[PDB]
RNA sequence: ACCCGAAACCGGUCGAUCUAGCCCGGGGCAGGGUGAAGUCCCUCAACCGAGGGAUGGAGGCCCGCUAGGGGUGCUGAUGUG
RNA sequence: GGGCCAGGGUUCCACGGCAAUGGUCGUCAGCCGUGGGUUAGUCGGUCCUAACCCCGCCCGUAACUCGGCGCGGGGGAAAGGGAAACGGGUUUAUAUUCCCGUACCGCGGGGGUAGGUGCGGCAACGCAAGCCCGGAGGGUGACGCCUCGGGGUAGGCGGACCGGCCGAUGAGGCCGGCUAAGCGUAUAAGCCCGGGGAGUGCCGUAAUGGCGAGAACCGGGUGAAAGCGCGAAUGGCCCCCCCGUUAGGGGGGUUCCGCCGAUCCCUGGGGCCCGUGAAAAGCCCUCCGGGAAUUCCGAUCCCCCGCGACCGUACCGAGAACCGACACAGGUGCCCCUGGGUGAGAAGCCUAAGGCGUGUCGGGGGAAACCCGGCCGAGGGAACUCGGCAAACUGGCCCCGUAACUUCGGGAGAAGGGGUGCCUGCGGGUGCGUAACCCGCAGGUCGCAGUGACUAGGGGGGCCCGACUGUUUAAUAAAAA
RNA sequence: GCAUGAAUGGCGUAACGAGGUCCCCGCUGUCCCCGGCCGGGGCCCGGCGAAACCUCUGCCUGGCGCGCAUGCCAGGGACC
C-alpha cells in the first residue's frame, strides 16, 4: 500500500472546482473558499507578499 | 441498474414484454395500515395507499361512516360514553 | 511532547463531543411561576428509553396543555394521574417544594436553586432522604453520603429513579462494552500511559513503569495532572 | 458523467471547438511559419485543466 | 440468416431420473452432503406433526374417537410420541380406543 | 433444558470464566421469570426494555428495575409513602 | 564578498479523494454443522424414584478458494518487474 | 456475459486514409482527414430535512479575510423522504424523450349530478354523501438486529398436440407455441362486530400460547402481494407458397395438463439489547371558528376542452475509453443480476445463451547445457538441516467407538475400526397419486482400485508465554506487544 | 536464587493460537544418489528495438611500491 495501489481511489468528488471569481480551478467545493483567491471566505481578494503568484499575471515581478 | 434502483426502497418485478424481452419494472412501497390512536391496534374501513391511490378515492371510501373514525370501536363508545356521562 | 487525551478532549472535536441528537431532550421542570401558588395535574402517556440517559424517560400532559418530559420513578404506570404544587399530595411521581415534603421521605430530582430545573439525583435507581426541616433550609442526604442544605423552595419528586441494579450483570464481552460506550461516544477503548512513548505521557518510556510518584500535587499545570490528582490516601484500607 | 451541469458543459464544449488543426490556406498564408497552436489536445493524453 | 440455438440435450438426465426413482444411484458412496443436510430436521418434523393433527381431526369429525381420546392423542401427538400415522393407528388398535 | 449449572450462560460455551457465567445465568434466569402485574394481579409481566415492564394480559406497561420489576428501594419508598 | 554543497530554525498560508478518528444517510456476507435458555410428552411404580422420546434455535460458536477482507511460510518468481 | 454510478469529455456514427501512434505487420483501429449525432408534464436535478455549513446583530481582539455563545435568516442528499407511462415501431449513430396505440398526474374552464334539504345495517361497517378562508388533533410519511410459518411471482423440469431442423425420411434429440402500464374485480394473516355462556376442562401452533378482564362453536365487517376480463392481435414469434433480372405479394398457426420453486414480492408469529435502531416536506381523515346559497349555491362523482417552463440525455463504464507518466497482471466497481448435469452448495469439472481468439509479435526444432512450473521414481525411511523448510500421508458421506483434563460448557470430527460402484426386484415417510423429495432391505455382478475424475482434515504426548474473539509498525518485525 | 516474589501482582489453569520449544506413530526424492518425462524460456531464423555501465587499455610467476599490479623491474608464454 501507500504507492500504485493508493492512487486508484481518485474517483470520488474532486477537491477542488473551477472559482467564478478569479476563473482558477482551485475553489474547495467541501468547505466552500477558494485556495486562490478567497472566494466565499473574504470579500477581498487573497493576496499575500511572500507570494509570486499573482505577479506572475502581470508579468510585474 | 441505475444506483438509485440499487437500492431496496424500491420493490423490483421482471416482467416479459408482449415483444418477448424481459424488463424489470420497479415501484414504491405502500404504507402501513391506520393505528388508533389510544391503543395502536390496526383500524378498518380505512384503505392502504401512497398519496396517489388516496387521492383517486372519494371521500366516503376512504374512512368509516361513525363518529371519531381516527379510533377502534371500543375506544369510540368508550370515549362516547365517558363524555356523556361527565356533561 | 504531544497532547494528552484530556487535553484533546476541550477543543470539542467529534470525536469527544456528545451526540446530542440521538436523545430524547434535557429533562427539566416546568417554569417556575406555574408551579409555585399552584397546582396542576398531568397524564402519563408514555414510557421509553433515552440512550442516554441511565434512567427511563416518561411523557406527560399537563391540564395547561403543556407537555413535558420528567425522568420516570420506580412503579411509575402509563396512563397515572401525577400533580405537580405545593398542594401536591405525598405520592411517588409527585413534584413539590421541599418545605412541604415530610422528613423521612425518598427524593430526587431535585433543584440546586429554586426554578433552576433539577441537578441532584437524576442517575437511574438513586435517591436521596430528607433528613431535616428548618424555616431556611433543609437538610438532605445525597447518594454520595454528604448532607447538602436546599433552599426551602426547591423542588424534588418523590420516589427514586427507575433502573436501578443495571451493574448486576457483567458487560460479558468487548463487544458490549463497545455498543455500551458508542451509545454515548466515550473515548474506547483506552490506553495506558505507562505504555505510551516518552512524548505523549509523563509515564511514557521504553520501561512499562512510572518513573515517579503517581500522586500530583494539585497546583500542577494543564498536561500534567496524571495518575491520583490530589490524592489525600491510596492503597487498600485494611 | 452522466449528470452534468450546464456551465461546465459549455466549458468542455468551448475546449472541444478549441481542439483542432490549423487551417492549410492559413498555412499557405503564412508562408509555411505558422504550423500549429498551443491548444492541441489528446484525450487519453492531454487532460483538460477542469 | 439467423442461426438456430445449439440445445443441450437431458436424455441422460432422464434416464438417470428414472433409475434414481426406481433406486439406483442412491447408495453411501453417491451421497456427499450429510443426512440432515439432505432431508432436513424442521420440515421433516412439520410435515410429521401437521399430517398427525390432521388425521386426529378427521377421526373426530367421522366420530371414530371421543373428545377426550381426541384431546389425549394431541397432547400425544405434540409430545411427539408418534413417529407417523402408522404408529397412531397401530396405538389406536392396541389400546381399542378406535370405535 | 437438562443443563447442570451453566443455565442461559451455555451459549458462551467454554468462555468468560466461572465467575462471570454464574453471574449472567443467575441475574438472567431471575430476570426472566413471569412477574406479578400490579394491576391486574396475573403472573404475566415481561420486560420490554430496560427498566420498563408490560403485562402480557391487560398491557398496563410501568418503569421498574434494570433487571427486576421491583428494587428495595422501591418497596421501601412503597411501604413509607 | 572568489564560486558551489548541509542537516536544520522562524513567518504566513494549502491540504482528511491516501490514511487515523468521529457523526449523518445507505449497500453486502453460497452452503452446512453443533444445539443455550424457554416449552414439553411417554412407560413402570409410587414411601422414595427409575427408564425413554421430542420440540426451539442462542452464540464477538465451528468447517467453508460464496462474495468480501487479511497477509504466516516458500525467506518461491520478479527484483533496469 | 448483461445494466449502470463516480471519473473521462467526443473517445460515439458514416465515408475517405496509413507520414506518425499501436511492443511485429497492417488494406485494421479508442489513430489522421471530412461530414454528422444527445428531442421528456411522467426518468433524474429542481421540493423537504439529517450530520454539518454560511451571512446579519452581539462579544473579544491593536486589528482583521481572525476566535466565539445567544437571537433572526439561508443553505445542505443525482443511492434518505418525495404527484403522475407503459407496450410496438423508427435512425449509420437518440430514445420510458421521436412516430402509431393505449394511460396517468397538476392547474384553470364548460355541461350535468351527489349533496346544502339522502339513505341501508343491532353493530363492525356500506355508501358519490354540499362550497370557500383560517386553526387544532389523529394517521401516514417513519425506520434496529436474529429467527420461522403462510400466500404468491420470475425461472426450471416431465407428458400430449401443431409447425420446422437433424436422424435410416429407424428409435430418438433440439428449436417456436408470446402478452406492458392503465382500468374493474377478492380473499389470506391481523384486527374487529353480534349471538354464546365453559373447568373429572376444553381450544390451538412449526414453536411460544389463549380463556368469567369471556373459551369452544355458529354468522359476519375491513383488510396485501397475486390471479382473472378489457388493453390484444390488427402487435411480436415460427413456418409454408407464388412471383426472383432488381424490386415483392399472399396463407397457416400461435392450444393444454402435472410437478419443483426463489436470494424476487405480500403478510403474520417469536426472541435480544447496561446497544433502543432519524427529521421535515407532502398526503388522508376528523373536529372546531368565520363567509356566501334558495325560481339559488355546489363537489373528493361521471363527460368534455386548454395549458404544463429551465438544465443532463452520445459513448466507455474497464486485463485498451477512469487513477497510477503507459493500449500498466495494481486500484476504483464486482456496485446490481445469473440456464442444464453432477452435486449440501453462488464450490470444482463439463456444457447452453451471450462474448472472444487483442490477458495481441510470429516461424524452426528430439535444436543441447542450464533455469523456472508440473508427473513419476526401485531398496531404506529424516541417516539431510539451525529447524521435517518444501513435499508427502489423511481427506466426502453412513455406522460403531472415543482418553487425560475440565471453568461441566467442552476436549470431540479426540484416538481407532467397518462400509461406499453398476444392475434386477421389494418395503417405508409426507403425499389424492404408479407427481416430486427422502429412508431402508434382499439378490446377481466387474475391476488393482467404486467420496474411481473433480471436491476433499494427517494424528498424538510434554513444556513456556498470552485467558478468549479482536488490533499493530501501508513498504524486511503479526508476536510473548 | 551472581541478580525471583505477591496489583510494575505471585502461583495454577479448562478452552483458544499462521506464537516459541522437545518427543512418538504414519508419510514421503530432505538425504544415500540421483535418473527419466511434460509445458515455457534458453538456441536458430523474419521484424520492432533500448538501458545500467564506460579515463585509455586489458596474459602470467617472483618482486620494488601509499605494503593485495592487465600496464613498473627480471623472466615465461601468446597467429587472428
Ligand atoms: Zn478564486
Ligand atoms: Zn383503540
Ligand atoms: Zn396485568
Amino acid at each position: 500500500g501507500s504507492g500504485t495501489a493508493t492512487f486508484g481511489k481518485r474517483n470520488s468528488t474532486p477537491t477542488h472546482i473551477r472559482c467564478r471569481r478569479c476563473g482558477r480551478v482551485s475553489y474547495n467545493v467541501k468547505k466552500g473558499y477558494c485556495a486562490a483567491c478567497g472566494f466565499g471566505r473574504s470579500r477581498r481578494l487573497r493576496k499575500y507578499r511572500w507570494s509570486k503568484k499573482w505577479k506572475k499575471k502581470k508579468n510585474a515581478h | 441498474m441505475k444506483p438509485m434502483y440499487r437500492s431496496r426502497s424500491w420493490r423490483r418485478k421482471y416482467v416479459r414484454t408482449p415483444g418477448g424481452r424481459v424488463v424489470i419494472h420497479f415501484e414504491r412501497k405502500k404504507p402501513k395500515i391506520a393505528h388508533c390512536a389510544m391503543c395502536g391496534r390496526p383500524l378498518n374501513g380505512i384503505p392502504r395507499g401512497r398519496p396517489v391511490e388516496m387521492r383517486k378515492l372519494p371521500k366516503t371510501k376512504k374512512r368509516p361512516e361513525r363518529p371519531m373514525p381516527h379510533l377502534c370501536p371500543r375506544c369510540m363508545r368508550k370515549v362516547m360514553k365517558e363524555q356523556i356521562r361527565a356533561q | 511532547g504531544k497532547s494528552l487525551i484530556q487535553q484533546r478532549r476541550g477543543k470539542g472535536s467529534p470525536t469527544f463531543k456528545s451526540p446530542s441528537h440521538r436523545f430524547r431532550g434535557a429533562v427539566k421542570y416546568i417554569p417556575l411561576n406555574y408551579t409555585q401558588e399552584k397546582t396542576l395535574r398531568g397524564v402519563v402517556e408514555e414510557i421509553m428509553h433515552d440512550p442516554g440517559r441511565t434512567a427511563p424517560v416518561a411523557r406527560v400532559k399537563f391540564e395547561n396543555g403543556i407537555e413535558k418530559l420528567i425522568i420516570a420513578p420506580e412503579g411509575l404506570l402509563v396512563g397515572q394521574e401525577i400533580y405537580i404544587g405545593p398542594d401536591a399530595p405525598i405520592a411517588v411521581g409527585n413534584t413539590l417544594p421541599l418545605a412541604k415534603i415530610p422528613e423521612g421521605t425518598y427524593v430526587y430530582n431535585i433543584e440546586g436553586i429554586p426554578g433552576d430545573g433539577g441537578k441532584y439525583v437524576r442517575a437511574g435507581g438513586t435517591y436521596a432522604l430528607v433528613v431535616s426541616r428548618e424555616p431556611d433550609k433543609v437538610i438532605v442526604q445525597l447518594p454520595s453520603g454528604e448532607l447538602k442544605a436546599f433552599n426551602p423552595m426547591c423542588r424534588a419528586t418523590i420516589g427514586v429513579v427507575a433502573g436501578g441494579g443495571r451493574l448486576e450483570k457483567p458487560l460479558v464481552k468487548a463487544g458490549k462494552a463497545y455498543y455500551k460506550y458508542k451509545a454515548r461516544n466515550k473515548f474506547w477503548p483506552t490506553p495506558r500511559g505507562v505504555k505510551m512513548n516518552a512524548v505523549n505521557h509523563p509515564f511514557g518510556g521504553k520501561e512499562h513503569h512510572p518513573g515517579k510518584p503517581t500522586t500530583t500535587s494539585r497546583r500542577a499545570p494543564p498536561g500534567r495532572k496524571v495518575g491520583h490528582i490530589a490524592a489525600r490516601r491510596t492503597g487498600r484500607r485494611k | 458523467a452522466r449528470n452534468k451541469p450546464l456551465a461546465k458543459k459549455l466549458r468542455l464544449a468551448k475546449a472541444l471547438k478549441q481542439n483542432r488543426r490549423v487551417p492549410v490556406w492559413v498555412i499557405v498564408k503564412t508562408n509555411r511559419r505558422v504550423l500549429t497552436h498551443p491548444k492541441r489536445r489528446y484525450w487519453r493524453r492531454t487532460k483538460l485543466k477542469e | 440468416k439467423k442461426k438456430p440455438i445449439k440445445g443441450q440435450s437431458r436424455y441422460r438426465a432422464k434416464i438417470r431420473h428414472e433409475q434414481k426413482k426406481k433406486g439406483r444411484h442412491r447408495g453411501p458412496g453417491s451421497r456427499k452432503g450429510k443426512k440432515t443436510a439432505r432431508m432436513g430436521k424442521k420440515e421433516l418434523w412439520i410435515k410429521t406433526i401437521r399430517a398427525l393433527r390432521k388425521e386426529l381431526r378427521k377421526l373426530k369429525a367421522q366420530k371414530k374417537i371421543d373428545r377426550k381420546t381426541y384431546r389425549m392423542l394431541y397432547i400425544r401427538a405434540k409430545g411427539g410420541q408418534f413417529k407417523n400415522k402408522h404408529q397412531l393407528y397401530l396405538f389406536l388398535e392396541e389400546h381399542g380406543l378406535l370405535k | 433444558s437438562g443443563t447442570k449449572k451453566v443455565g442461559s450462560a451455555g451459549r458462551f460455551g467454554a468462555r468468560y470464566g466461572l465467575k462471570i457465567r454464574r453471574r449472567v445465568a443467575a441475574v438472567e434466569a431471575k430476570m426472566r421469570q413471569k412477574h406479578t402485574c400490579p394491576v391486574c394481579g396475573r403472573k404475566a409481566v415481561k420486560r420490554i426494555s430496560t427498566g420498563i415492564w408490560q403485562c402480557q394480559k391487560c398491557g398496563a406497561t410501568f418503569a421498574g428495575g434494570a433487571y427486576l420489576p421491583v428494587t428495595p428501594a422501591g418497596k421501601a419508598v412503597r411501604r413509607i409513602t
